[PDB]
């Protein structure tokens, strides 16, 4: 009767579909069924980095339990999730705790070993105490309480494994993650509960998108869950939608609303300078009211159509939508040019040409080189662009890096800038990348690691590389052609949403 | 009446026969009897390693005292064992537990000579207060017989500090068996098994098992790392006598999902989905095949297995561990022998890297390989772009399918001398300490990877001088005291240097950037030969079908014509750059070009374009 | 000495038979202390900085057993700090660690080794030692033994020796080998480069007699069991 104070129930709550499907994964469930079935020693752990899987393998373990396809070892079943802050929640007393835990631990020897238990993040067990976590080892060795369990793939090392006495009782089960093919397998069984929980539809290509999609931009996670993200925000956002008026016609209302409280109140200034402001605020306020005039006209004329086609006779997510979640997130744009774009595309090399006069062969190789880019053409594993140019000096190669980092983010310090005059001496490698574990600095990263892995997409620029000691070449030898480096820590940092530009100042003067 | 309310019973235990064998160890039992039989001080303590055998050991006296092997002063005393855990348990007042503990001890001194305590995993003894220490005086007078047993290492971290305890203790080491010692062990508690699941065990498998896991599963001790494939293969072997065996029930649980997919994707309103239901049933017609002639050939064998074999305990230690120890598979054979034509499929020449690696393959899969040194290590050098890392890069492709689950670190960021700590870990006293090594905790997990040095000559001079023994002996240790096992990777490791002569400038390079003792630890140094006019083609064909993929997101085929295809080798070949030219002058033809079209319209998606070669250019 | 001649080898002949398992004496690998604050692994952390807990590596292991031979491979290539450390090893007996315990080498056998010159026969290689060591760390150690190279006639042993070897290895799937005295002498006459030691052997064997097993084994018609015999042809050698 402790086990109902201490312990919620799993398969108490499988059987009434409480719990997510789950799909593939038959090794490691074949391999858990039958390391929970051996005499002695019987209770594995499922270990791996976070994501791939780890608490889902034990929900399909129950369902399959409740469904009837395990052996005869394992027929009528109950798994039992242990709780042990319910534990240690009051005890204060020298003697609460110990007593507690001893009549959960006889609760489960007394049955006839009809009970499997299960605690999740199991390296919360090394302690608790105060000691506790240690009077466990006599049963588990003999193995009367079935413990399967779930760790992640470094909690065990730094927790678990510094009581080598205590890992001797489990078994080890490696869980890898998944691929981009068995993913798509995933979701695709997976989707009929948020097209439940969100009244709307998902498309298939949709969910082929995401999954092929979130694999070369979000390369911090792991791929069981990181595509379910966007399937869930896009069709969140595709909610909100079907709600009250859409988006680009709810921006430019807010806008124009704060326009005319902002004219409204700077209209009663006596003064003589602004004045001047005053007679530009009111335009933009009558040249964002036109649009939003033709935005509304639009929408009807849509709306309209479609109303009328039925009585004659955007409504679902799809692989944009994937693809405006995706670049809100990481800021990187992957989309389909909505039309407001591909006119600045084209007259690129014209906007350059207002801040830089001539050179017309390297604006035209930026410009060629950020469309083969933008039109999903180029390699898709190397910078969108690396390309090095030289002249002499006074001659516009420092502009252009500058006149190129402007109009593709509306800024100008919004680049990363190392300038490599100062890294005359080969040691000084180490303030890019930081200093290996054991070192002064070294729960600080790197400079130019740091600042690409917060926002991949803005544009790197090495002054004066012919200044350097000829070792740093060395190191940015695998920067180009991969983007890839990694630093103190051992995070790999991807340069491969960035434009990398060399200038130097070589020769000067020969033809 | 005491004893029995917070202890139990071994010797009663023991007689109901409910413990197990303990053939062996023979000289500390007989030490621990001459240690218990004193008439001071009389308390051994046994100390190893966990999972040596401790605690049989005492079950063995246990047993031993029951049959009456024992010497005349030991005759009848009935071992009890101690639970601390239950003394200090509802305990919540003033002086309940050292009452408890006083009343335990008084009720022990109370019998003459009788009680033999047994206190466990001792090391907790030291606490428990709020205590634990009323016991010296008890000790230091031969009234308590206390038989306990710690690791080896939570004894110095607990009881060492209390250097009065530890004068009243006689350590008693034990240490772990051999192989053939764990044979021994195994073929007397085979029987347990045999008898808990309704399997047969072979001799066979029983020493498959002892002689295996002591190559394979290096991090735990050999009396119990070989029972534990043994009481493994008779599970599964007692699941696949249940209802139905397995690489059946693989392709029914495949097929029944496949059907489930399909049956869903069918009324897909799209048309961009239409291609990606064409090839879903045609894989599940090709998984049927496989099921029907599965389920013919089971009836035929049924109409014309029983106990676990030796290859079965392979398997459980494939299935652990990741390597592959099982004994050729069918359907591995046939992939072994086409290995040299399905690595040509994306590396042109080099047939001789291909073969020195192909080599080092099939003879480590065969089994004619050294156990103790790595599965093939050897550096090959050459010109630049020629195909040195992208045959790393292929060579992993295949024998785990999976581009990314090669270990690649590339020294050009280990220039300097310190740089060593960021692949071992830092030394224990430091910041970066929990995380360890970056080399070492990638292989210690998952002992099967490729792993990649690119750009070796790159590295200060000491670097090397690490491994120095990861090659020759596959071991290395990192800043824990934890010896990694290195003796069944590949490592290879890429260079670039001379660039400039056949083999002596090469050679005479290396022997000058190099040391002989390290030289000397590698296999085949292979050079590579540089590309040729002729098989660029091949070369051509590959980037163009690896572009098509690549656009392929959207329906846009290319059909390029000969006289492209041959105009886009006969240019863009240099003798000095290898093949990375090529990659250039692909998206300086038509990739700009194809740029320029899409976007402007005129070119929209599910289009298919031809190419052909203008003058001087190519359009399309 | 020089390369492969049989220096890690003997330290390894010693405790194979004083303690009947290669895998009964401390080898630690000299070749990644290379650093100064290096020393606090091999002697353990002070009282409770970060692993005050796990103790020293080297006095750990031999004040639980104090009876292990001890290796040192590559004490060359070591810090001047180590050999600052080892020093109090020697002509006192014992070695205090960061615990603040005093652990006694009086019953082991210590054994180093190292690669210094390579070039000399003995006085530029014992210039050498002169000159990197301390000569009051030298005068108190045993001889300064110089290792040899390989000679032709001491070779054919060594042949014996590694197709003992290959032969116990492959009694697992129950082969073996019958070879012929020309090619128990041609794998002798070829791969003897004075200058890398006895390893060519090695990969000689693997590259003549492995290659061609592993490629017929795995073809079927060499199925476990049967043995097999090696002959010798103009150059290779046919099974
Ligand atoms: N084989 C699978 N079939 C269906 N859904 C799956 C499968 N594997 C993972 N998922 C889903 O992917 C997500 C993974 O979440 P969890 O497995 O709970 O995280 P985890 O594996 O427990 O990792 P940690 O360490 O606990 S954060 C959940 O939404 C699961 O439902
Ligand atoms: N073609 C050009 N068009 C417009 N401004 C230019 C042009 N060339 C140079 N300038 C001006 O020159 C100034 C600095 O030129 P930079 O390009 O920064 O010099 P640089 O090209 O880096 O040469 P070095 O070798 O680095 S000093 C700025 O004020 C630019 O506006
Ligand atoms: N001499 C032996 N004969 C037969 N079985 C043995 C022998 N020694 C050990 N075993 C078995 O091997 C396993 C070892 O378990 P234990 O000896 O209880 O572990 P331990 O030595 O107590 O180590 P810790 O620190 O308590 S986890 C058990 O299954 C024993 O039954
Ligand atoms: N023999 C070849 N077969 C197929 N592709 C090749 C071959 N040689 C080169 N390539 C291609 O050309 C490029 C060469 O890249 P890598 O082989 O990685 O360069 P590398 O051989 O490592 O030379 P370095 O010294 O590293 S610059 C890649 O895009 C390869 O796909
Ligand atoms: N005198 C010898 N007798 C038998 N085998 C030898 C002898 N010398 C070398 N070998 C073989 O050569 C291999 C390596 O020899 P080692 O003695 O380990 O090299 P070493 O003395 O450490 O030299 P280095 O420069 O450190 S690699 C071993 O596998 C031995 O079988």
């Amino acid at each position: 009767q402790a086990l109902q104070k201490y312990s919620t129930d799993l398969t108490a709550r499988a059987r009434e579909g409480k719990l997510d499907p789950v799909i593939g994964r038959d090794n490691e469930i074949r391999r858990v069924v039958q390391v929970l079935s051996r005499r002695t020693k019987n209770n594995p752990v499922l270990i791996g980095e976070p994501g791939v899987g780890k608490t889902a393998i034990v929900e399909g373990l129950a369902q399959r339990i409740v469904a009837g396809d395990v052996p005869e070892s394992l027929r009528d079943k109950t798994i039992v999730a242990l709780d042990l802050g319910s534990m240690v929640a009051g005890s204060k007393y020298r003697g609460e705790f110990e007593e507690r835990l001893k009549a959960v631990l006889d609760d489960i020897k007394n049955s006839a070993g009809q009970i499997i238990t299960f605690i999740d993040e199991l390296h919360t067990i090394v302690g608790a105490g105060a000691d506790a976590g240690n009077m466990i080892k006599p049963m588990l060795a003999r193995g009367e309480l079935r413990l399967v369990g779930a760790t992640t793939l470094d909690e065990y090392r730094k927790h678990i494994e510094k009581d080598a006495a205590l890992e001797r009782r489990f078994q080890q089960v490696y869980v890898g993650e998944p691929s981009v093919e068995d993913t798509i397998g995933i979701l695709r069984g997976l989707k009929d509960r948020y097209e439940v929980h969100h009244g709307v539809r998902i498309t298939d290509s949709a969910l082929v998108a995401a999954a092929t999609l979130s694999d070369r931009y979000i390369t911090a996670r792991f791929l069981p869950d990181k595509a379910i993200d966007l399937v869930d925000e896009a069709a969140s956002r595709l909610r909100m939608e079907i709600d009250s008026r859409p988006v680009e016609i709810d921006e430019v209302e807010r806008l124009v609303r704060r326009l005319e409280i902002e004219e409204m109140a700077l209209s009663k200034e006596e003064d003589e300078a602004s004045a001047e402001r005053l007679a530009k605020l009111r335009s933009e306020l009558a040249d964002q009211k036109e649009k939003l005039a033709e935005l509304t006209t639009r929408w009807q004329n849509e709306k309209n159509a479609i109303e009328i086609v039925r009585d004659l006779k955007k409504e679902e997510v799809g692989p944009d939508d994937i693809a405006d979640v995706v670049s809100a997130w990481t800021g990187i744009p992957a989309g389909r040019l909505l039309e407001g774009e591909t006119a600045k595309l084209l007259r690129m090399e014209d906007e350059l040409g207002k801040r830089v006069i001539g050179q017309k062969a390297a604006v035209t190789a930026v410009s060629d080189a950020v469309r083969r880019s933008r039109a999903g053409v180029s390699d898709p594993n190397r910078p969108t662009g690396a390309f090095m140019f030289l002249g002499p000096t006074g001659v516009g190669k420092t502009e252009l890096a500058k006149a190129l980092a402007d109009f593709l983010f509306d800024d100008e310090r919004a680049m990363v800038r190392i300038d490599m005059s100062e890294y005359g001496e080969k040691h000084t490698v180490a303030r890019l990348i930081g200093a290996p574990p054991g070192y002064v600095g070294y729960e600080a990263g790197g400079q130019l690691t740091e600042a690409v892995r917060r926002r991949p997409y803005t544009v790197v620029l090495f002054d004066e590389i012919e200044k350097a000691h000829p070792d740093v070449f060395d190191v940015l030898l695998q920067v180009l052609d991969e983007g890839r480096l990694t630093d103190g820590h051992g995070r790999t940092v991807d340069f491969r949403n960035t434009i990398l530009i060399l200038t130097s100042n070589l020769g000067s003067g020969g033809s | 009446q005491a004893l029995q309310k917070y202890s139990t019973d071994l010797t009663a235990r023991a007689r109901e026969g409910k413990l197990d064998p303990v053939i062996g160890r023979d000289n500390e039992i007989r030490r621990v009897v001459q240690v218990l039989s004193r008439r001071t001080k009389n308390n051994p303590v046994l100390i190893g390693e966990p999972g040596v055998g401790k605690t049989a050991i005492v079950e063995g006296l246990a047993q031993r005292i029951v049959a009456g092997d024992v010497p005349e002063s030991l005759r009848d005393k009935t071992i009890v064992a101690l639970d601390l855990g239950s003394m200090v348990a509802g305990s919540k007042y003033r002086g309940e537990f050292e009452e408890r503990l006083k009343a335990v001890l008084d009720d022990i001194k109370n019998s003459a000579g009788q009680i033999i305590t047994f206190i466990d995993e001792l090391h907790t003894i030291v606490g428990a207060g709020a205590a634990g220490n009323m016991i010296k005086p008890m000790l230091a007078r031969g009234e308590l017989r206390l038989v306990g047993a710690t690791t080896l290492d939570e004894y110095r971290k607990h009881i060492e500090k209390d250097a009065a305890l530890e004068r009243r203790f006689q350590q008693v080491y034990v240490g772990e068996p051999s192989v053939e010692d764990t044979i021994g062990i195994l073929r007397g508690l085979k029987d347990r098994y045999e008898v808990h699941h309704g399997v047969r065990i072979t001799d066979s498998a029983l020493v498959a098992a002892a002689t295996l896991s002591d190559r394979y599963i290096t991090a735990r001790f050999l009396p119990d790392k070989a029972i534990d494939l043994v009481d493994e293969a008779a599970s599964r072997l007692r699941m696949e006598i249940d209802s139905r065996p397995v690489e059946i029930d693989e392709v029914e649980r495949l097929v029944r999902r496949l059907e489930i997919e399909e049956m869903a994707l069918s009324k897909e309103e799209d048309e961009a989905s239409a291609e990606r239901l064409a090839k879903l049933r045609s894989e599940l017609a090709d998984q049927k095949e496989k099921l029907a002639e599965l389920t013919t050939r089971w009836q035929n064998e049924k109409n014309a297995k029983e106990e676990v074999g030796p290859d079965d305990i392979a398997d459980v230690v494939s299935a652990w561990t990741g390597i592959p120890a099982g004994r050729l598979l069918e359907g591995e054979t046939a992939k072994l022998l086409r290995m040299e034509d399905e690595l040509g499929k994306r590396v042109i020449g080099q047939k001789a890297a291909v073969t020195a690696v192909s080599d080092a393959v099939r003879r480590s899969r065969a089994g004619v390989s050294d156990p103790n040194r790595p599965t093939g290590a050897f550096m090959f050098l050459g010109p630049t772009g020629v195909g040195k890392t992208e045959l790393a890069k292929a060579l992993a492709d295949f024998l785990f399918d999976d581009e990314r689950a090669m270990v690649r670190i590339d020294m050009s960021e280990y220039g300097e001398k310190h740089t060593v700590a960021r692949l071992i870990g830092a030394p224990p006293g430091y910041v970066g300490y929990e995380a360890g090594g970056q080399l070492t905790e990638a292989v210690r997990r998952r002992p099967y990877t490729v792993v990649l040095f690119d750009e070796i000559e790159k590295a200060h001079p000491d670097v090397f001088d690490v491994l120095l023994q990861v090659l020759d002996e596959g071991r290395l240790t990192d800043g824990h005291g934890r010896t990694v096992d290195f003796r069944n990777t590949i490592l290879i490791l890429t260079s670039n240097l001379g660039s400039g002569g056949s083999a002596e400038q090469v050679l005479a390079a290396v022997r000058a950037t190099f040391k002989p003792e390290f030289i000397n630890r590698l296999d085949d140094v292979l050079i590579f030969e540089g590309l040729n006019p002729e098989e660029l083609v091949r070369i051509v064909d590959i980037q163009l079908a690896q572009l098509g993929k690549r656009l392929a997101q959207r329906r846009l085929q290319l059909q390029v014509s000969l006289p492209a295809k041959r105009w886009l080798a006969q240019r863009g070949f240099d003798p000095v750059y290898g093949a990375r030219p090529l990659r250039r002058l692909v998206q300086q033809a038509i990739g700009d070009q194809l740029a320029k079209m899409l976007l402007a319209g005129q070119v929209h998606d599910g289009d298919t374009v031809p190419v052909n070669v203008s003058p001087d250019a190519d359009s399309l």
